[PDB]
């Protein structure tokens, strides 16, 4: 009934080696967000970290300059029917 | 046992009502899920009216009393869904709404029990 996926994922600020991203929270109790990032340009390992549910921004560091990254966010959220479960992801591309 | 049937029939009706109201309405306001709140408030109201009504009608078959209280009100209300909702809010860092949920469920349910009792007592 209610989407648990964040919306309007975007890069709000950037340096050659880092990205400040933000999104709009979904209308559910988010316990934490999981942020993934990896080079868009072949088999290169995707990395992940968590951000608390009250935050709707995150910094990604230690990137390489001039490289395309695929960045995704999904939620670990509480709901009545599923208790703690994971949403689908929202995804963007950004070139440092 | 006849008593067991009262518990199961009343319980099953209450549990079913809670399930329907919770699935339909909880996601409308996730900071204080209103389906879980409404069934606790309603069970509070019914047990209040039962409190007053059974006092004035002492020869009511223990079957109907057991079906209404242990069965319906017991199946309808929940402390466990209430708790996990609060626990989730606490894990999400949402302290203000965790506290608010506890106050609204507890103070609210006591008020409904009082209303149910005093409405019937004032008839
Ligand atoms: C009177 C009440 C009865 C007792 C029951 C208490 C309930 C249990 C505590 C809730 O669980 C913790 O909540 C933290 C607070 O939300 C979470 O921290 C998360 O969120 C914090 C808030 O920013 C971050 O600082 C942490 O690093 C991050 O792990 C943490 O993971 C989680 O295990
Ligand atoms: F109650
Ligand atoms: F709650
Ligand atoms: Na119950």
């Amino acid at each position: 009934s209610v989407s648990s996926v964040p919306t309007k994922l975007e890069v709000v600020a950037a340096t050659p080696t880092s990205l400040l991203i933000s999104w709009d929270a979904p209308a559910v109790t988010v316990v934490h967000y999981v942020i993934t990032y990896g080079e868009t340009g072949g088999n290169s390992p995707v990395q992940e970290f968590t951000v608390p549910g009250s935050k709707s921004t995150a910094t990604i560091s230690g990137l390489k300059p001039g490289v395309d990254y695929t960045i995704t966010v999904y939620t670990m959220y509480y709901s009545y029917s599923d208790l703690y479960s994971y949403s689908s992801p929202i995804s963007i591309n950004y070139r440092t | 046992i006849k008593s067991l049937f009262a518990v199961i029939i009343g319980g099953s009706v209450g549990c079913t009502l809670r399930w329907l109201l919770s699935t339909k309405f909880n996601s409308l306001f996730p900071n204080l899920p209103p389906g879980t709140l409404v069934v606790n408030l309603l069970a509070g109201l019914i047990i209040g009216t039962a409190l007053a009504y059974f006092l004035r009608q002492p020869h009511l078959d223990p079957f109907w009393k057991l079906m209404i209280t242990t069965g319906l009100c017991g199946g309808l209300s929940t402390f466990s869904t209430f708790s996990v909702e609060v626990f989730a809010l606490l894990q999400a860092g949402n302290y203000i709404w965790a506290l608010t949920s506890v106050l609204v469920h507890v103070i609210g349910s006591l008020i409904m029990t009082a209303l149910g009792f005093f409405i019937i007592t004032i008839l």
